[PDB]
């Protein structure tokens, strides 16, 4: 019992570590989003007077 | 575990 | 741009009752009212 | 300390001197004044002890802060 | 007592250890402070002949005490030192029903 | 009949006391018995905190008679915080500074039953430009303790504690609310701890629970789980550093202490092997630790945690680990004593497991390098576990833990769908074969029918075949002719169906397993 509980935990580790590293890497696609304000043509004067 | 229990039939 | 008017409603929110509940304050006795010796700080 | 004895010091001005009518929170002043008379002591007897680098305030440094700082809370 | 309270408030006023032995006699002199002050008070009060001593009555004696002055007037005074609740019947506060 | 009585209450306060035909403190008296079984409903806890206390007779005494136990017996509302704070307002009747002081001790006391806390946290300068005043800051302090949210830590607010601290005492109420506010955004740092002055008040407020119930990252488990699921550069080594410097600082200490400090150093190496035995994969320190720490190594110097670390290596080549670690975990093992040498092939026995887990996945995310380095560690244990058997004499406590090994050898293929099936070296096969307990006997037996079942599930699905099958056809004939002294010590104790029924009903079952294959 103990064997196929490890088991079943460490292949809920491996693709709980796929997939956390899927959501790093959209978190990262979501820091492209993020070159996509630093543009900064009128966000930056609306984040400005926002402030 | 057998390893913290084997350390005290050592002592004992 | 949405943030930008909510927050300048709230703004007119908190600046409308700076003019009406201040008048529950209200001035009276040059001194400078309460209203504008507040906003010139 | 945060606190000022409403009753201490009515009854200290009662005491010392029986004919004065001290105002509804006059004694608050007195407090006040008291309070900045041992501020003044305080400060003065810190350099009183920085005078001959004693680094605990004693009798010879507060004979010597009386003289000057009770003369000068004199009205 | 209160004489008690001003030694302990000596201690956070002095933000350093003293002796006992200071501190009757500096009983002595807060004894003294008000044998001047009541007297001093007496005197002032006199001055503006008025029997009782009102706020301006001290107001003048702190300005005697060096600790009023055109910078530093009464009411600020009030502010650094004392706490809210009692600073509430001293400077004037505004509900339109000033203190 | 409350509700009647209150409103008769806020009568005796739309008049006066002494116009009342009836004493308040009578009626008020049967409300405070009333009190002693159930004070005030929401609603009524409303009204009687609001009208009661804003203006109105209210004595400081009388309303602090009812303060005292003018708590909910369901919950306190929003709309009691609302107008008492309107109480707050702290003005012409101000429901003077006693029965604030009882007043914010109300709101200490009860600030666990609120329906809506974050109402009364969006009140939160209402109270914390009440710190000002003296008489309240004592429970003022306690108060904000208990409603500080992260939007409430403005700098001014930061600013204001700093000038009350300076202007007053350095008072243990204002550092417990520094403390807070440096456990939040630190525009301010400072370096007594919600002991709670309300004792009083819970009698009534334990009455109230009884009511209520009638009417660096080690030391978090719900955050090592984020460790466990991020295999990322800068974490796994931000961890590495501080378990390194960990693993060497504090064990410098046992070279000061050795006695005490062989305490704490024992029960974080406990917090250590958890933290792996969770999250599964060896801690790169616990290794770098390990051959950094191993030749200098004695037997029983934390040996329960030293041989539990030993488990979780990361799988490295069994050609670089073995000269590190495993030519030192054999130069101890064969001078220590059996109960060393025992946690050793057991150390290594979760080693075995702790490796092929690791190599189950291995075969789930898409091997022969691979292979020789368990099929090795295995041998190496093979070599280990026939000379710790001369060593010893045929210790049966010894070779008990030998087969416990390799109860975790017969099933690699069954268990981890790893092909390496490695059957017994015949020092120790034999050696228990013609041992004198059956505790080992039946041990053995089973290791080696689970050895039948996957050497049958390896033909199956496919050098092992030739001289493994030879070797465990030698393990059979030899065997099996051989199935004799422990066996005879049942035969003493004790026709052939009889005799084995004597023998499986009496916990037999390797040999169960063995005759039924």
């Amino acid at each position: 019992k103990l064997l196929d509980i490890r088991k079943k935990r460490l292949q809920l580790k491996q693709a709980s570590e796929s997939k956390l590293l899927e959501i790093q890497t959209e978190k990262n696609k979501q820091k492209i989003d993020l070159d996509s304000m630093e543009n900064s043509e009128r966000i930056k004067i609306i984040r400005q007077n926002l402030q | 575990g057998v390893l913290a229990h084997l350390e005290r039939l050592e002592t004992q | 741009k949405t943030k930008m008017l909510n927050i300048k409603e709230y703004k007119e929110k908190l600046l409308s009752t700076l003019g009406e509940f201040l008048e529950d304050h209200f001035p009276l006795p040059s001194s400078v009212n309460l209203i504008t010796l507040h906003e010139m700080l | 300390k945060r606190k000022a004895p409403r009753g201490f010091l009515k009854r200290v001005f009662k005491r010392k001197k029986p004919q004065l009518r001290l105002e509804k929170s006059g004694d608050l002043l007195v407090h006040l004044n008291c309070l900045l008379f041992v501020h003044r002591l305080a400060e003065e007897s810190r350099t009183n002890a920085c005078a001959s680098k004693c680094r605990v305030i004693n009798k010879e440094h507060v004979l010597a802060a009386a003289k000057v700082i009770l003369k000068k809370s004199r009205g | 007592a209160g004489l008690s309270h001003y030694v302990k408030l000596f201690s956070f006023y002095a933000k350093m250890p003293m002796e006992r032995k200071a501190l009757e006699m500096v009983e002595k002199c807060l004894d003294k402070y008000f044998q001047h002050l009541c007297d001093d008070l007496e005197v002032f009060a006199a001055h503006a002949g008025r029997k009782t001593v009102k706020p301006e009555d001290l107001e003048l004696l702190m300005r005697r005490q060096g600790l009023v002055t055109d910078q530093v007037s009464l009411h600020v005074l009030v502010e650094r030192h004392l706490p809210l609740e009692y600073r509430q019947l001293l400077i004037p506060c505004a509900y339109s029903g000033n203190s | 009949e409350e509700d009647a009585l209150q409103m008769a209450v806020g009568y005796f306060e739309k008049g006066p006391i002494k116009a009342s035909q009836n004493k308040d403190k009578t009626l008020e008296k049967h409300l405070k018995t009333v009190e002693n079984v159930a004070w005030k409903n929401g609603l009524a806890s409303e009204e009687i905190d609001i009208l009661l206390n804003i203006a109105l007779s209210g004595k400081f005494g009388n309303a602090v008679n009812t303060r005292i136990l003018k708590c909910m017996i369901p919950a306190t509302v929003i709309s009691e915080d609302s107008v008492v704070k309107a109480v707050s307002w702290l003005c012409v009747g101000k429901c003077s500074g006693s029965t604030k002081v009882l007043f914010y001790r109300w709101l200490v006391a009860m600030f666990d039953f609120i329906d809506r806390k974050e109402q009364i946290n969006l009140l939160y300068g209402f109270f914390f430009a009440s710190l000002q005043d003296d008489a309240l800051c004592p429970y003022v302090c306690h108060l904000l303790y208990l409603l500080t949210k992260k939007e409430n830590v403005k700098p001014f607010r930061v600013r204001k504690l700093l000038d009350l601290q300076a202007k007053m005492g350095m008072q243990p109420h204002l550092q417990a609310l520094l403390s807070l506010y440096k456990f939040f955004a630190p525009a301010l740092i400072s370096v007594i701890y919600f002991k709670n002055s309300e004792n009083l008040w819970k009698t009534a407020l334990l009455a109230v629970k009884q009511r209520n119930r009638g009417p660096s990252v080690l030391n978090n488990s719900l955050l090592l789980h984020y460790i466990n699921c991020v295999r990322d550069e800068p974490v796994l080594l931000r961890f590495y550093y501080w378990l390194s410097q960990t693993l060497q600082e504090e064990c410098i200490w046992y070279k000061v202490n050795n006695y005490e400090h062989g305490k704490e150093f024992t029960n974080f190496l406990d917090t250590i092997i958890r933290a792996e035995c969770f999250l599964q994969e060896g801690f790169y320190s616990c290794e770098a630790f390990l051959y950094k720490s191993l030749p200098l190594w004695d037997g029983l110097c934390c040996r329960s945690q030293f041989l539990q670390l030993v488990s979780w290596i990361p799988f490295s080549s069994f050609s670089e680990v073995k000269p590190l670690l495993f030519d030192h975990l054999a130069q101890l093992f064969f001078t220590s004593t059996i109960y060393f040498k025992c946690s050793v092939l057991q150390s290594l026995k979760e080693l075995l497991q702790n490796w092929l887990l690791w190599l189950s996945m291995d075969i789930h995310m898409k091997l022969g390098g691979s292979m020789n380095s368990v099929s090795k560690l295995i041998h190496y244990v093979g070599w280990l576990s026939t000379t710790a058997m001369r060593l010893e004499s045929n210790n049966t406590f010894l070779l008990h833990f030998i087969l416990d090994f390799y109860e975790k050898v017969c099933d690699i293929y069954i268990n981890y769908n790893l092909p390496l099936v490695v059957l017994f070296p015949p020092g120790i096969f034999y050696s228990a074969l013609l041992s004198l307990d059956t505790s080992i006997l039946n041990q053995l037996c089973f290791i080696m029918h689970r050895y039948r079942k996957n050497l049958t599930a390896a033909k199956k699905n496919e050098n092992f075949s030739s001289k493994t099958y030879q070797e465990f056809n030698h393990y059979l004939t030899s065997m099996v002719g051989c199935l004799h002294p422990s066996f005879l010590s049942y035969a003493v104790s004790f026709k052939w169906s009889w005799y084995l029924d004597y023998l499986f009903s009496q916990g037999l079952q390797g040999l169960k397993l063995f005759i039924r294959s």
